[PDB]
DNA sequence: CACCGCTGCTAACCCCATACCCCGAACCAACCAAATTAGACAGGCC
DNA sequence: GGCCTGTCGGTTTGGTTGGTTCGGGGTATGGGGTTAGCAGCGGTG
């Protein structure tokens, strides 16, 4: 129930035809090279490809171009009386959600410091690999239980660490949200 | 854990160098936009925005072209002010780097940013002399260039350590105008008594204060005259409603403003031209509280949202020069100087030597503080539609009015097509019209520049340089061809226009005061009941075949709202002294610069009005009270002098019934032809008559003296024409002569001839040709030809005959001024031979694609500025309002051809009436100019008279054909090709009419040529 | 201007109208009235140009009955803001006063018919003319639903009968003719259309009177300013009610688009809009 | 005061990407076209 | 030169033209990145 998947595609230009076909050979002769280099050797292939070969595979772009032309057209004509509106829709659509997984993409790739550890998480972090269980579900819930049975003075090293962690991530973020300022990211600061 | 804590340093570190990556990694309307840009981020000081958009805009290879000689001049001029040597060394790279020359603008940045810097000598040094290579000179640098006093200040302190003698030329010895008509208004030889005011330099001083603030605040809160009362219950809840309303408003607009700063800022990130730096250079509560006065005073019926644009973009222009002078300490010098500049008008305080109000200014300093250019008008009409468009969206109310949870905008824009072209219009809710108007607010508000100054205006120095202390007032009102007129304002000799400025300083200085009394009565008719037999807008409540009653209650709906907003600043002005500053129109004409309330107005308006500073009557005062009160009534117009004395002495019962009991009395005055101006001057009258020494009696009531037709008189004294000098009371007699009669009497003739031949206009207007029909129309003819501005009026005093079928008012007033202008022509030969041979000379130069070019006797330059097919528009997201640029392609020859002789005619006047009030000023009169009327006290109605004569003889005594004839032969017979254009036109030039045998010097002895 | 030359049209034509008075306009060297007393119609000529005029009358005088020459446009009866004073231009009532036309109730057949040929270049003129004074009840249609039978252009004629099947070519017109009358092509000549028009009897409605059509008038060039918009969009600059709520109640979607809407979907619109009870206010009309 | 989501951790499993060129789509500055209608002189075209 | 025709902040919207940038089109297995489960809490509204 997919329209999008239905509708015809773009063709296949000349010089991604050429690395189309060429591909599955340069695999064949170096099945242990990176498909980075084998692409790369093969736009050299078609830089060195004399003009005349090149016109080939334009000459077939544009008849592709052209059956293209009319199945795209057909398409268009075939679907109900919202025709437009449901290609605006879907154009629509497809174009914020490509420019939202993009921003998306960019907010991941940013490397802000990371938040303090409180002392539950640095009891998790030294005896989770010592506790027992046959999951992480399981030994977290073990190191949970262990943890609810520690005494005050047993958490002693884990809330100083915990406490040494929140000093650290306050001077982190200071210089980090400074180097955003210089940036002109001042967004990203702590509200208040 | 140090393996865990060490894995966190370490990928830190990672993202440090990830880090480090990411760092590694001919005039146009755009290039307006650019430089206008650049210009205006000097201001707000962000001078890394501007750096960045013109780095980005040179490292590309389409932008580079863009980018111009004058834009990195600008940038540099800013790292010079802020003294980033590196970046102004960045940027002369980028210059070299794309070829072009370096200027003297480039090297006084330099020099700013060593000075400043304080670099070594041998820098400093090596500069001096790469720009002595380089061909430029040291003393056009101070002269060329356009520098704040900063930079002045700072490239004198980097000359003075390497040249301590270097001196600027010896400044500032003005120079006097030697013109054949100003040089006796200019010469120190002869006894000058120029006049002074009645308040002490302490008073001018506080009124000056009161002035400034009213400037600086640029609003004026007047209180309402009338309805104050209301419903207890209704007014109440109104006001509560609207002051929430405008709280939220007020948040809202805040926000949308940040946001929008915040959009538009961003699109400066991008590499995109936004309005950014224009609304960061004015204080976001000024422009918050600018949209919500706008928004308060937006008219119930809607406005053009061009126009809306336009006067944004002006106010937002005021508000950042006065913020400008206000940052740049411009205040201080202001008030030092004008401080200085009261001596010379204060009563307790003297001068040195005597001199006019421009002298004494220009001596004291005169730096004149700084000239600022406006805004390009592509950026002035993105900045109204930006401003505009973020008022309509952020601006909502609840549709309930009178569980309010819907929310509709306060402002919707509609469309009307009764043009062919579909025209954008604002219009407000009308939930939001009946909220304001239930609410009876009993303030309105005004623009500084809209109303009357509290203190003397600032003397007219420049064209640039007048009217409000600190808001910039154009020289010339003409917006059409404002370019060319101003530059040719600029462009000929400073001493040029000494006469027009000192014209227009004198007319400023004249001290006004309101009539007690006159405001009483006019508000007890405006406050109860309308009188409109006595020129009083009646309330909504007298109006009135639905189509009809409409119209009419439209009609007195805008009449009443005039009414309101002039009574109500007369009342705000009721206790205090104002002075009108005067502006010019491309013909030379003066009118004041406060629209609403001034004497050009209507009669009421005029009788509003009085001298602030007094004049004893004397000997003659009182009689030139009573002729001038005959005069108001226009009963005895025909009558001499003497016979209107005598009949004021006749009727002079029911002037003191008049004045005593004005609607209780007789009530004589409301039959008068003036009849709030006979009140006055019967009150006057009175008063002297009344009082102990009727020639002692310190009267303030302006005397008026009109010239009938002064065109006409103008043209009767170019050709000598005696029938024209004899019709036109030229030729002195005992009587006044009516030319209006004569002229009626021979269209009766032809209309006899016409009606003969079966005409129906011809017919229906048998008996009806007046003096007042052609009065006006002949006002018409002569100072109009199309353009009927004033036809209608015409076309209104024809309605108001009852026993004519307004069917034909219209081919009745086409045929009348047709008839005018033929009998003109058939009794005045002569002056039909003047009129065909400047029509015709303006026919053939416009044919040649140049405007009309002329200079009044008085060395003012006139151009005309009808052009056409000049266009542009801007698409905001989405009206696309067009835009009339300032470039013309060609002129347009109908409206020359005719408009010629009447602008020229109206430089004629107004260089009369110029020198008039400069003879008169003087002998110390006070000399005020309406249209073609002189008014002066009573005590020196016969000295003006004689200045009056004096004057008009020595004008026209000059060759004024003959000399504009030679004019018009050097300026626009000079072309070598083609050479048979010009020999054409040469030869129609050189055909001036011979003058007639009249004797100018007789105006010197005609007692009615102004009466 | 155009004129009937051709004699075998003019029979055909005759035979048309044939199919009670009949108004020719304009009918020049008088072949379409000649053919049309051959016919045996009673016929009143309103002849522009006066030139025409004493051939026309001595047709007349061939037949001397009841055919009447008049010197008359028909395109210039009754100016907007006139004065009244011009011998082509005559008033409608005072003209039909003297050929015994007497007014008849809306809803009563057709009293009269009009026929003749739009000018050659004054054809959207003419439409608009003929719309106001119909939509006004106002000329001739003050005596009655008056049937016209026009000659147009091609162009003219496929933009006044398109709709939503066409919609590059609606437009106002279409919108405004196809909801007053029902227009029916009588002969083709190339190319040029007879169309005819005659007035619909359940134009007007409790809502739509000759009182607010101005109103409509001013919706409808509003709309049509920015043709691409959405309706709501418009309505929203049109009226104070809920948009959305109004175009709900007339069985449209928030996406509707103003080329979708046909005709009588306007008029729906503005009778909807017209019919609201609980508001203040309905419409935001201000202008001269 | 309540509500978010990021750490502490794992897990195996799920999910996007550098080398490259071709040309169709698409975003600016500018000119132009449309909609609409009720008697003299000067300009434009032949 | 002679004759015929148009006329006494043109409005905003949008359609074509000359340019120039932007991205969708082809891909592979290898690497990353991912919801589930439980507690704690800095940061935000």
């Amino acid at each position: 129930s997919s329209v999008l998947a239905s509708s015809p595609k773009k063709p296949v230009s000349s010089y991604l035809r050429f690395s189309k076909e060429q591909l599955p050979i340069f695999k064949a002769q170096n099945p242990d090279a990176k498909t980075t280099e084998l692409i790369r050797r093969i736009a050299q292939r078609w830089r060195e490809l004399p003009d005349s070969k090149k016109k080939i595979y334009q000459d077939a772009y544009r008849a592709e171009w052209q059956v293209y032309k009319e199945e795209i057209s057909r398409f268009k004509e075939q679907l109900t009386p919202s025709q437009i509106m449901s290609l605006e829709k879907e154009i629509m659509d497809k174009h914020l959600k490509r420019k939202a997984m993009t921003k998306k993409k960019e907010l991941t790739l940013l490397g802000k410091p990371k938040r303090p550890r409180s002392a539950y998480n640095v009891y998790v972090a030294e005896r989770f690999q010592e506790a027992k269980g046959d999951s992480p579900q399981e030994k977290l819930k073990t190191v949970k239980e262990n943890w609810k049975n520690l005494s005050d003075s047993e958490k002693e090293l884990y809330i100083q660490h915990a406490k040494e962690d929140e000093t650290r991530y306050h001077n982190e973020m200071k210089s980090w949200e400074e180097q955003m300022i210089e940036v002109g990211r001042k967004d990203l600061l702590r509200r208040t | 854990w140090a393996k865990i804590l060490e894995k966190d340093k370490r990928t830190q570190q990672m993202r440090m160098q990830r880090l480090k990556a990411k760092l590694q990694m001919q005039l146009s309307g755009q290039q307006q936009r650019l430089l206008a840009f650049f210009k205006c981020c000097l201001l707000t000081d962000q001078l890394p925005l501007a750096h960045h958009l013109l780095v980005v805009h040179h490292g590309q290879r389409q932008k580079r072209k863009l980018l111009t000689l004058d834009m990195y001049n600008a940038v540099m001029l800013g790292w010079a002010r802020q003294g980033a040597f590196k970046e102004l060394v960045y940027v002369l790279f980028m210059v070299k780097d794309a070829g072009l020359t370096p200027d003297l603008l480039s090297y006084a940045a330099a020099l700013q940013c060593m000075g400043r810097q304080d670099q070594d000598a041998g820098t400093i040094e090596r500069c001096l002399e790469q720009m002595s290579q380089e061909g430029l000179k040291l003393q056009a640098l101070f002269t060329a260039v356009l520098l704040s006093e900063e930079d002045r200040a700072t490239v004198l302190k980097a000359v003075h350590k390497v040249k301590p003698t270097f001196s600027l030329p010896p400044q500032l010895p003005p120079p006097v105008n030697t013109s054949k008509l100003l040089r006796d208004v200019y010469a120190k030889d002869g006894r000058v008594s120029y006049p002074k005011l009645h308040l002490p330099l302490k008073t001018l001083q506080c009124l000056f204060e009161k002035q400034l603030h009213m400037e600086l605040a640029s609003r004026v809160c007047v209180v309402s005259v009338e309805k104050p009362t209301l419903p207890s219950k209704e007014v109440k809840h109104a006001r509560k409603t609207l002051k929430t309303l405008r709280d939220q408003w007020e948040k809202a607009l805040c926000r949308a403003l940040r946001e929008t700063k915040n959009r538009l800022e961003r699109e400066v990130y991008e590499g995109r031209f936004s309005l950014y730096p224009f609304l960061c250079l004015l204080d976001e509560r000024e422009v918050v509280r600018m949209l919500l006065q706008v928004l308060q005073a937006l008219p119930a019926q809607g406005e053009s949202f061009t126009t809306l644009a336009r006067e944004l973009s002006a106010r937002t222009f005021s508000r950042h020069v006065v913020q400008r002078q206000r940052v740049s300490g411009q205040v201080q010098a202001l008030q030092n100087h004008y401080r200085k500049y009261l001596c010379l008008l204060a009563s307790d305080a003297e001068v040195p030597e005597p001199c006019l109000p421009r002298q004494y200014w220009e001596a004291l300093g005169a730096p004149e503080a700084l000239r600022e250019q406006p805004w390009p008008l592509p950026v002035q009409m993105e900045l109204g539609k930006l401003l505009a468009e973020m008022l309509v969206q952020a601006t909502q109310m609840p549709c309930s009015l009178d569980r309010s949870s819907r929310l509709v905008p306060v402002l919707y824009h509609v469309y009307s097509f009764r043009n062919v072209q579909q025209i954008g219009i604002l219009k407000p809710h009308p939930a939001y019209v009946q909220l304001l108007e239930k609410a009876a607010e009993p303030t309105l508000t005004f623009e500084a520049v809209d109303v009357p100054m509290l203190c003397p205006p600032l003397p007219w120095t420049s064209p640039h340089s007048g009217a409000f202390l600190l808001s910039p007032t154009k020289l010339m009102r003409t917006v059409e061809g404002a370019t060319q007129h101003q530059e040719l304002l600029e462009t000929c000799p400073p001493t040029a226009l000494h006469g027009a400025l000192d014209a227009l300083t004198q007319l400023g200085n004249c001290a006004w005061r309101v009539n007690g009394r006159v405001l009483d009565l006019v508000l007890q008719l405006f406050q109860a009941k309308g009188c409109p037999q006595l020129g009083v807008p009646a309330p909504p409540s007298e109006a009135p075949e639905l189509a009809h009653c409409q119209k009419v209650a439209r009609e007195m709906h805008s009449l009443r709202a005039e009414a309101l907003y002039r009574l109500s600043l007369a009342q705000h002005l009721r206790d205090r002294v104002f002075w009108l500053p005067h502006n010019m129109d491309f013909r030379g004409r003066t009118y004041p610069c406060p629209p609403h309330f001034n004497h050009l107005g209507s009669d009421v308006a005029r009788a509003l009005l009085e001298f602030a500073q007094g004049r004893p009557l004397g000997p003659h005062g009182l009689d030139w009270l009573k002729i001038h009160l005959v005069n108001l009534t226009g009963l005895k117009k025909r009558e001499p002098l003497r016979k209107r004395l005598a009949f004021a002495e006749e009727v002079m019962d029911d002037i003191l019934d008049s004045a005593d009991q004005p609607l209780t009395g007789r009530k004589w005055w409301m039959g008068a032809e003036e009849p709030w101006q006979t009140l006055a001057c019967c009150m006057e009258v009175a008063n002297a008559v009344r009082a102990s020494d009727p020639a002692a009696y310190v009267s303030h009531l302006p005397v008026h003296q009109d010239g009938s037709c002064n065109g006409l008189q103008h043209y009767a004294a170019l050709g000598r024409d005696s029938v024209g000098a004899a019709s036109v009371n030229l030729e002195p007699s005992d009587v006044p002569q009516d030319v209006y009669s004569g002229v009626a009497a021979q269209v009766e003739v032809f209309r006899r001839q016409d009606a003969q031949r079966g005409m129906r206009v011809a017919q229906v207007l048998e008996g009806f040709i007046t003096r007042k029909v052609v009065k006006q129309t002949v006002m018409t003819v002569v100072y109009g030809v199309t353009r009927y501005g004033g036809r209608l009026q015409i076309e209104k005093r024809l309605r108001e005959l009852s026993d004519f079928p307004q069917e034909f008012v219209w081919e009745a007033s086409h045929y009348l001024v047709r008839q005018v202008f033929k009998s003109l022509q058939e009794m005045f030969s002569g002056t039909r031979a003047i009129q065909h041979w400047l029509t015709e000379s303006a026919r053939l130069i416009s044919h040649m694609g140049s405007v009309v070019e002329w200079v009044t006797p008085l060395g003012v330059p006139v151009i005309q500025p009808y052009r056409l097919d000049s266009k542009v528009k801007q698409i905001g997201g989405s009206i696309t309002y067009t835009h009339n640029g300032d470039i013309s392609r060609k002129p347009n020859t109908r409206k020359q051809k005719n408009g010629f002789p009447p602008n020229f005619i109206h430089s004629l006047d107004s260089s009369h009436m110029m020198l008039t009030a400069l003879h008169c000023y003087r002998k110390g009169l006070t000399f005020v100019s309406v249209h073609d009327c002189y008014w002066t006290h009573a005590a020196d109605v016969s000295v003006m008279n004689q200045v009056c004569r004096e004057q008009f003889v020595r004008l026209h005594s000059e060759p004024i054909l003959q000399d504009l004839s030679r004019f018009l032969v050097k300026r626009f017979c000079s072309e070598p090709q083609k050479i048979l254009e010009a020999s054409q036109l040469k030869e129609t030039l050189q055909a001036v009419p011979k003058p007639g045998a009249f004797d100018l010097e007789q105006v010197k002895r005609s007692t009615y040529f102004f009466s | 201007k155009r004129y009937v030359t051709d004699r075998r049209l003019a029979e055909t034509l005759a035979q048309i109208y044939l199919g009670h008075l009949l108004l020719e306009c304009n009918p020049g060297p008088g072949i379409l009235t000649q053919a049309l007393l051959e016919a045996g119609a009673k016929v009143v000529a309103l002849e522009s140009d006066k030139t025409f005029i004493p051939h026309l009358e001595s047709l007349g005088k061939n037949l001397d009955g009841k055919l009447r020459v008049i010197h008359c446009d028909f395109f210039k009866l009754d100016p907007r803001s006139g004065g009244v004073i011009k011998p082509p231009a005559m008033s409608s009532r005072g003209l039909f006063k003297n050929l015994g036309i007497e007014a008849v109730p809306w809803t009563a057949d057709i009293p009269l018919k009009v026929v003749g040929m739009f000018p050659s270049r004054g054809e959207k003129r003419a439409l608009w003319k003929l719309a106001y004074d119909l939509y006004s009840c106002t000329s001739i249609y003050k005596f009655g639903r008056i049937e016209v039978n026009m000659f147009i252009g091609e162009k003219e004629f496929q933009k006044l009968m398109a709709d939503p099947g066409n919609p590059d070519l609606y437009h106002v017109l279409s919108v405004i003719w196809q909801l007053a009358c029902e227009i029916k092509v009588l002969h083709m000549e190339p190319k040029l259309y007879l169309i005819q028009m005659i007035p619909r009897q359940n134009l007007f409605t409790k809502n739509l009177t000759p009182m607010n059509y101005n109103i409509f008038f001013h919706l409808l060039k509003h709309c049509f300013g920015r043709r691409s918009a959405t309706v709501i969009d418009h309505l929203r600059s049109l009226t104070p009610l809920d948009a959305r709520d109004i175009l709900m109640q007339i069985g449209k979607q928030e996406d509707e688009k103003v080329v979708n809407m046909h005709p009588q979907d306007f008029k729906t619109l503005f009778e909807t809009i017209e019919r609201s009870k609980d508001c203040a206010y309905k419409w935001l009309y201000d202008e001269t």
